[PDB]
């Protein structure tokens, strides 16, 4: 049975992980070590999946994701909500192209001693809502001020058919007047980009990790 | 609850006390900060969980001591956010005299 | 922060007042008012967690130093 | 065709005791958002206000006054105000009294 | 209060075209857009929305010059009325003012350079010739800062104006939207070479959505068979019909002659109207 419910687990992701990165490592009885991502490291599991078997299924598909893995930190919310494991593979597929983006982007500033005095006061970190939207704001405590970037999953029809694309856009808070002194760069980062409606940038997957750098070549 | 640093005390003071006695008061506030950051996500998930069940509030309902119960449930609810709320208050008091330590030192600083 | 917390539970409330009194369909107005608000909620909670992260390492800095 | 005239004047008696309810109950809790919310909501769905339970208790100075069979008389001009009043309110043990004063069946007012 | 469901339709249309300005806007080359080009070169649509608009204000004015007053509870559907235009994501009167503008200009325009042909592209072809490739240009950029400037953006592209029941494709189910025989064979196909689950005219169309009063259609609507199909354009309504209690201001016994009557026999285009088979 637990080989089974495995087999039917595989034959389910690889209809919906068609992917070059997907390939599976370690295989365990009580645990799934496979790699979908671009990591380099042959032995480290991209994402663990532990085996829970009950008499005729898996009785949950806990998804655990390693540390050096960037995609860690929605794992508590992974965790406490029961959503189907088919939902949940759909959107780590979707999602694995802005993890891979902001992997490089925290990277960025991970970098160990360059040999360079220029400690930078912006630092990067990731502010988590829910499943549906993942938002990064830059720390700057010495000119005391905030770069909030909020990626929410909304709707949009298209030919008499809605789908779900990223919305990479600045806040509704984000009304800064001339007067900031931080306003520069956000005024040239809308007048550079600013599927582009005003405030709002609706992209597709397969797009978003080369224009999200665009928007970070801005930012580095 | 206790009072481990004292009202009105210097920075230096409290430098030259921190120095001694072998970190009890260091384990202790780092015991504390790691239950306030442990704390801090299980009330975003029970907030969202609310807020889930605030706009489900239409299905999973025929009888009304369903409503009485889901009603009761819900009223005691939100006396576990007071409750929390009362906690993360003493919780941030408790360490209000160590943070206190903070505007004196960028002050001087400036 | 420790009013700004009291408050936002006051004023979720509060937004839903005026919710439930028409209740006594929806305004947008008051939806996108709740949107706001308990977006604002989870905007303060981590910029408070922030805040006691950077105190903590200012902390163990100090300490060492 | 009484039948839609009394439903008719049933609703705008209703839509009025809720406008006065509303008006009274804002004043009453003013202190405590989570009685206002959970008293409006009960009876919303249509709780008897005997059944539900209180988490903070009422000065006992307003119960005294509403009434007035204690030491102090009831004002004349009061009397005038209560008979003005579309309901009769009076808080017995801690809590309130509701009663329709048209229709005595149990008016749900669940949505 | 029949009114209203009608008149989420009417908003939920003007606010379709109004979310193709901005998608044009980025991408001009895109040929399976051009519909929008058409709806504003139509030259009696324009008066028409505008005489549509010019009665609503009568009617508004009207009711707030003669209200009811002998019973108040009467007043939900009369001020719902002014609720629902004061609601409108997209203020009536700029999106007036839009459509008077693209009159005058493309009338000079005829006087410019007398042409016959650009009445029928901007009727039935929907389409700019390229000999006038100049005027195309001009929707595109005028449109932008007329009437947007006073919506909210961000809310027009992501608000849900699917259901219109525009397209064909949304009309007819899938399984039988698609040539079933050769054109050798002829056009006309037998009921017997249907698919067995798609041999009755209750699994031909999408038995959702109401298309005269554009209300949505419940279950009870739905099994009772007093719902008509039409045989030309595939349309289904009930009109002709006593309407439920529940569809009425009071749940209420009285049989009421509503103006669906006007459609009991003729379709809205001109086809003919029958009981839906069981």
């Amino acid at each position: 049975m637990q080989l089974v419910v495995l087999t039917d687990v595989v034959e389910r992701l690889h209809k919906n992980f068609e992917s070059e990165n997907f390939k599976i490592i370690a295989l365990q009885p009580n645990e799934i070590s496979f790699k979908y991502l671009s990591n380099n490291d042959e032995d480290d599991k991209d994402c663990t999946i532990k085996i829970s078997t009950n008499d005729d299924s898996i009785k949950n598909l806990t998804v655990q994701l390693s540390p050096s893995n960037p995609q860690h930190i929605i794992q508590p919310f992974l965790d406490n909500s029961k959503m189907d494991y088919h939902f949940i593979f759909s959107y780590l597929q979707f999602t694995s192209s802005l993890f891979k983006a902001l992997k490089v982007i925290l990277n960025e500033r991970g970098g160990k001693f360059h040999e360079s005095g220029s400690q930078y006061s912006t630092m990067v970190n990731i502010g988590l809502h829910n499943l549906n939207e993942y938002q990064i704001v830059y720390y700057n405590p010495q000119a005391g001020t905030k770069i909030t970037i909020c990626i929410e999953l909304k709707t949009v029809l298209h030919n008499g058919r809605d789908k779900i694309q990223f919305h990479i856009h600045f806040a509704d808070v984000a009304h800064i007047t001339t007067k900031s002194p931080a306003y520069p760069m956000m005024h040239q980062v809308r007048n550079q980009v600013f599927i582009r409606l005003g405030n709002g940038v609706a992209c597709d997957p397969s797009e978003i990790e080369p224009i999200l750098m665009e928007i970070h070549n801005i930012l580095k | 609850m206790d009072s481990i640093i004292p009202a009105g005390v210097k920075l230096d003071d409290l430098q030259v006390i921190l120095a001694k006695n072998e970190n009890e008061t260091r384990d202790k506030v780092c015991k504390q900060i790691n239950e306030a950051r442990d704390e801090i996500l299980p009330l975003r998930l029970q907030f969202n969980e609310f807020i889930q069940i605030m706009a489900n509030i239409d299905q999973e309902g025929s009888k009304q001591a369903d409503r009485m119960a889901k009603y009761l449930h819900i009223r005691d609810k939100i006396l576990q956010l007071n409750d929390r709320f009362q906690t993360l208050s003493s919780h941030l008091e408790a360490l209000q005299p160590l943070f206190s330590t903070v505007p004196e030192y960028l002050k001087t600083a400036d | 922060y420790k009013n700004k917390l009291t408050v936002c539970f006051d004023d979720i409330l509060k937004v839903g007042a005026e919710m439930m009194m028409q209740q006594q369909g929806f305004s947008q107005s008051q939806q996108k008012l709740l949107k706001e608000k308990v977006k604002l909620f989870h905007g303060i909670l981590d910029d408070l967690e922030t805040s006691l992260s950077q105190s903590s390492s200012y902390l163990e800095t100090l300490t060492a130093l | 065709f009484r039948k839609e005239e009394l439903l008719l004047k049933d609703l705008e008696i209703r839509k009025l005791e809720i406008s006065s309810r509303f008006k009274h109950r804002q004043e009453i809790f003013k202190d405590s958002p989570m009685d206002l919310f959970m008293s409006t909501l009960g009876d919303c769905l249509g709780i008897k206000d005997e059944e539900m339970l209180t988490s903070c208790t009422i000065p006992k100075a307003v119960v005294d006054h509403i009434n007035g069979s204690g030491k102090r008389k009831p004002t004349k001009a009061a009397q005038r105000a209560r008979d003005q009043d579309s309901i009769d309110i009076s808080i017995k043990d801690n809590k309130l009294v509701m009663k329709s004063k048209f229709n005595k069946s149990n008016r749900s007012y669940s949505i | 209060h029949s009114l209203i469901p009608v008149a989420k339709w009417f908003v939920k249309f003007i606010t379709y075209l109004t979310q193709e300005i901005l998608i044009l806007i980025n991408d001009p080359t895109n040929k399976e857009y051009t519909l929008v080009h058409g709806i504003f070169g139509a030259k009696m649509s324009r008066t028409l929305i505008l005489s549509i608009l010019n009665e609503i204000k009568k009617v508004t004015q009207i009711v707030a010059k003669f209200p009811e007053t002998s019973y108040p509870i009467l007043n939900e559907s009369s001020t719902f009325l002014k609720l629902v235009l004061s609601e409108s994501p997209v203020d009536f009167e700029k999106f007036e003012t839009f459509l008077v503008d693209v009159n005058n200009k493309f009338i000079a325009l005829c006087e410019q350079q007398p042409s016959q042909e650009r009445e029928f592209s901007l009727l039935v072809k929907a389409e700019i010739p390229p000999e006038y490739a100049k005027v195309g240009d001009f929707l595109l950029q005028y449109a932008n800062n007329a009437v947007i400037s006073h919506a909210n953006a961000a809310a027009v592209y992501f608000a849900d104006t699917s259901g219109l029941k525009i397209s064909n494709s949304e009309f007819f189910n899938p399984e039988i939207f698609h040539l079933l025989q050769p054109l050798e064979e002829g056009l006309i196909i037998d009921t017997d070479k249907l698919p067995i689950k798609n041999r009755t005219s209750k699994s031909f169309s999408k038995l959702l959505y109401d298309d005269v009063t554009c209300d949505k259609l419940s279950v009870s609507e739905i099994s009772d068979g007093k719902l008509k199909r039409c045989s030309r354009c595939g349309s289904v309504t009930r009109a002709g019909n006593i309407i439920s209690s529940d569809k009425t201001i009071v749940p209420t016994s009285i049989q009421t002659k509503r103006w669906p009557t006007m459609y009991t026999r003729l379709c809205i285009c001109s086809g003919m109207l029958f009981e839906m088979d069981g």
